[PDB]
């Protein structure tokens, strides 16, 4: 009776109980999010109570079975999952305190609320109002009064919790053996035990530093451009060689620069693709976009999907008569159920969402036969790009051309494809430097690298020396400017963003080469290629099973994260900027501010 | 001509369950073969050592009939040679067993909304069963070293488990209901033929 065989049939009592007590919660919340009622909210929290109990009682009793007794790598890490203390291990008034700092400080980002200074009752929200404005609107003034407005009658109050919050936390990280709540995050990516394939947790950073260097030129080239083309709308706010002000990248917080593309398209008079009208003009409806997007799942060799999918899936607002949620997601009941929550219209974007959603589905009927702890994503940036590399090929031109939407004698210009390169890279290349100075400056707080009386200092430094942004306004150590986003309000990781942008090329590139394609990457579509469709199930079906290094051999052929496959895609786009900026400079100065 | 009665086997209103399966005897009758071949989906119709055609019209000693429900991704333990929780602490199947196993679909008949907790299975044995071989027992497992006494506790389970079917479920959760046919030969004169 070794520890193996104890952990073994515990872990199969496990099973057998959690698959039952999810699919419980599962329906619950389903039904919640179809029927806004109360009675459904009373049955989902009740099952959401028993099945957070059991896990708590299970993951108590599980610390009994040591890991170092045990070697056969795959019930490791269903022992590591439930092993896993949180914030068990803490005295029953610091727990008290932590899960009252972290409702308070959702609470307080939720119900944000911030007041013009004219009147004092027309008070505007995140959601809509603030955000808005800070999408659609050209006003210099305006967009920086509500930029400090919402960091300063939100972020304000956010600080008090947030430094006890830290300190709870870290200190809960230090007594589950961890030396920082930092350490702890970056843990999921932790490979031990495996020879050839391990990873420590220090080498995230250096990884990921080395991708931003090779990020960095390019990135430079696109600054520039936006800059040069930035200081046509605003004549006497830019300076030719400084850092863009942070109330200007067409978001609250710069997390995306898709809003600028009004002002930075490269050629006006040229229209992008869009098939709405076709797809009007020609009796589409919801069924005939799901029907066509499974078609081109099973072009690539994937199978089709559950008869069950069709009936107790909505793809429809039911009306003014039931209340649901209008979020696209992919839900995974377990046991067999697989349903897709989207309120879908007749639009191109819905096309592509479609498209994102069932290779989501795809992704979960894929590891349907692992036990259960072990059925997700090789990492945190796993799912997100499948959904990505599915969606990608359904924009191209020659696939809307294969399924009618696009005229026969439509001849496709290379404008069109530096404009589509332009739009992608706004959404894509503008948000790396982003995540990773967010990240980094999470992780410095967290060791304590940055003491208590810095961290508005190094966090404006850090934006204005990776980054390239240059606040508007003085900020002292009073404001809380991380605390405004949401991910950070809530507890929530965000280098996921940057790992999944960085592997999704990677599957990108791997794919289109097995499928024999010739010519720009970007101009790439997998359809009616089994090769590229087995060589992602082989992915696919892993789930946790295996550590993310083999996941990401299986498809690409390399054992680490790369950042070439990304710049191949943005090649000419590279060349266009580079023969662009002849007459300009390329980077910025940290010392120049607007406040100067 | 008293017939075999092929028709209470397949039309009962209630099936056993996995680890308590019924056995009815068929004999001292005239068998047919067309009372069987109705109800068209049939998920699996396979046979061992006879051919469903040339099935028509054979005389043997004993027919046994084995009466109970699986789900859709367990019908596969129903052939010889197999090894999986159904077979090893379930149900087995000799090597050379003769005969045919019917399984089709039944959601509609056994599911419920609220789920449906009365069909239960064996989980965990301290070893396996000889062919055709039952076991009702309800005593404790012991995962460890220690003797549990009859309560559940550590290193103690509960060996049955329930099903808890859903009209939801996939086609590989959905329940499936199953006969099985073992044909024998015997030194007594064969009687049990039809025309
Ligand atoms: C994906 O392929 C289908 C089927 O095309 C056939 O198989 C290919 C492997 C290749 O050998 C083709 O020459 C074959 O015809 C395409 O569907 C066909 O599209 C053409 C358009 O030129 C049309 O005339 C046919 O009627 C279609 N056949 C059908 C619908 O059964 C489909 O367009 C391809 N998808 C692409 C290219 O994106
Ligand atoms: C989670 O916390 C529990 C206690 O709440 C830990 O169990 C104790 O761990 C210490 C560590 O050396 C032992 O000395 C004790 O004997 C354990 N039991 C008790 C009752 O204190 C448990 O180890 C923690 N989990 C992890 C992974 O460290
Ligand atoms: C739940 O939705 C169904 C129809 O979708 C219907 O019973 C009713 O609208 C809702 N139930 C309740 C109790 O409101
Ligand atoms: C790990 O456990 C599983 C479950 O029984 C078993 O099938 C597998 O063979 C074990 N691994 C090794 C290397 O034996
Ligand atoms: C998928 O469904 C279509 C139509 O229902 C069918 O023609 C096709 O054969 C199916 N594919 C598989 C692999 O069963
Ligand atoms: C597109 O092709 C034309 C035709 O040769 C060429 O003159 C032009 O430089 C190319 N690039 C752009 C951005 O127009
Ligand atoms: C099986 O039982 C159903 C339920 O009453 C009945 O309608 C059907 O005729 C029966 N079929 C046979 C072959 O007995
Ligand atoms: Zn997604």
């Amino acid at each position: 009776s070794t520890i193996e065989e104890q952990a073994k049939t515990f872990l199969d009592k496990f099973n057998h109980e959690a698959e039952d007590l999810f699919y419980q919660s599962s329906l619950a919340s389903w039904n919640y999010n179809t029927n806004i009622t109360e009675e459904n909210v009373q049955n989902m929290n009740n099952a959401g109570d028993k099945w957070s109990a059991f896990l708590k009682e299970q993951s108590t009793l599980a610390q009994m079975y040591p890991l170092q007794e045990i070697q056969n790598l795959t019930v490791k890490l269903q022992l590591q999952a439930l092993q896993q203390n949180g914030s068990s291990v803490l005295s029953e008034d610091k727990s008290k305190r932590l899960n009252t700092i972290l409702n308070t400080m959702s609470t307080i980002y939720s119900t944000g609320k911030v007041c013009n200074p004219d009147n004092p009752q027309e008070c505007l929200l995140l959601e809509p109002g603030l955000n808005e404005i800070m999408a659609n609107s050209l006003d210099y003034n305006e967009r920086l009064w509500a930029w400090e407005s919402w960091r300063s009658e939100v972020g304000k109050q956010l600080r008090p919790l947030y430094e006890e919050y830290v300190v709870l936390k870290n200190e809960m990280a230090r007594a589950n053996h961890y030396e920082d709540y930092g350490d702890y995050w970056r843990g999921d990516y932790e490979v031990n035990g495996v020879d050839g394939y391990d990873y420590s947790r220090g080498q995230l950073i250096e990884d990921v530093e080395h991708t931003f260097e090779e990020i960095k030129p390019l990135y430079e080239h696109l600054h520039a451009y936006v800059r040069a083309k930035l200081m046509n709308a605003y004549p006497s706010y830019i300076s030719p060689i400084g850092c863009l002000p942070a109330h200007l990248l067409g978001d609250m917080w710069g997390r995306f620069w898709t809003n600028l593309y009004s002002l930075t398209v490269p050629f006006g008079q040229k229209p992008n693709i869009d098939v709405t009208d076709a797809m009007v003009d020609q009796a589409w409806d919801a069924q005939r976009i799901f029907k066509e997007a499974e078609k081109f799942f099973v072009s690539v060799g994937l199978p089709n999907m559950t008869q069950g999918f069709w009936e107790n899936s909505m793809l429809t607002d039911p009306g003014n008569v039931q209340k649901a949620v209008c979020h696209p997601t992919a839900w995974d009941l377990g046991k067999g159920d697989f349903r897709i929550l989207m309120c879908t219209k007749v639009t191109m974007d819905d096309f592509l969402t479609a498209h994102h959603e069932m290779g989501h589905i795809q992704y979960d009927m894929a590891y349907a036969a692992q036990p259960f702890l072990l059925r997700n994503g090789a990492n945190e940036g796993f799912h997100e790009a499948v959904g990505e590399i599915m969606s990608l090929s359904a924009a191209t031109p020659k696939h809307l051309k294969s399924i009618g939407l696009l005229s026969p004698d439509f001849q496709e210009d290379n404008e069109t494809e530096i404009n589509f390169l332009l739009k992608q890279a706004l959404t894509i290349v503008g948000t790396l430097p982003f995540t990773y100075m967010l990240e980094k400056w999470r992780w410095m707080v967290f060791k304590g690298e940055i003491p208590k009386d810095q961290w508005m200092k190094k966090w404006w430094e850090m934006k204005r020396e990776i980054v390239g942004v240059v606040e508007p306004v003085p900020h002292d150590e009073t404001y809380c400017d991380p605390a405004s986003l949401f991910h950070v309000s809530n507890d929530y990781s965000f280098i996921r963003y940057y790992t999944r942008t960085l592997y999704q090329f990677q599957f990108q590139e791997a794919l289109c080469q097995a499928a024999k394609h010739e010519g720009p990457l970007h101009k790439c579509d997998i359809s009616n290629s089994t090769e590229a469709g087995q060589k992602l199930f082989n992915m696919l079906r892993l789930g946790k099973s295996e550590p993310w290094t083999l996941a990401l051999e299986n498809v690409v052929g390399a054992k680490n994260m790369n950042v070439r496959p990304l710049l191949n895609y943005f090649e000419p786009l590279f060349t266009w900027l580079k023969d662009q900026n002849k007459n300009s400079f390329v980077g910025w100065s940290t010392d120049w501010s607007p406040y100067a | 001509t008293n017939l075999c009665p092929f028709d209470e086997v397949f039309n009962a209103t209630t099936f056993a369950s996995v680890y308590a399966w019924n056995r009815k005897r068929i004999s001292n009758c005239v068998a047919d073969y067309s009372v069987l071949y109705n109800f068209a989906p049939f998920f699996a119709f396979k046979c061992y050592g006879v051919s469903p055609t040339k099935l028509n019209d054979l005389c043997f000693t004993n027919v046994y009939a084995d009466s109970f429900v699986i789900r859709g991704n367990e019908v596969s333990q129903i052939a010889p040679g197999q090894t999986g929780n159904i077979a090893d602490y379930n149900y087995k199947l000799p090597d050379d067993f003769t005969g045919c196993v019917i399984a089709w679909n039944s959601n509609k008949l056994d599911s419920k909304v609220g789920g449906n907790y009365n069909y239960r299975y064996r989980l965990f044995r301290k070893s396996n069963l000889k062919p055709f071989e039952r076991d009702i027992s309800t005593e404790i497992y012991q995962a460890g070293n220690k003797p549990c006494n009859g309560v559940a506790g550590v290193n103690c389970y509960f060996p049955l488990q329930s099903y808890g079917f859903r009209p939801t479920y996939g086609v590989g959760h959905q329940p499936y209901r199953v006969v099985v046919l073992s044909f024998e030969l015997l030194h007594a004169p064969a009687t049990v033929c039809g025309p």
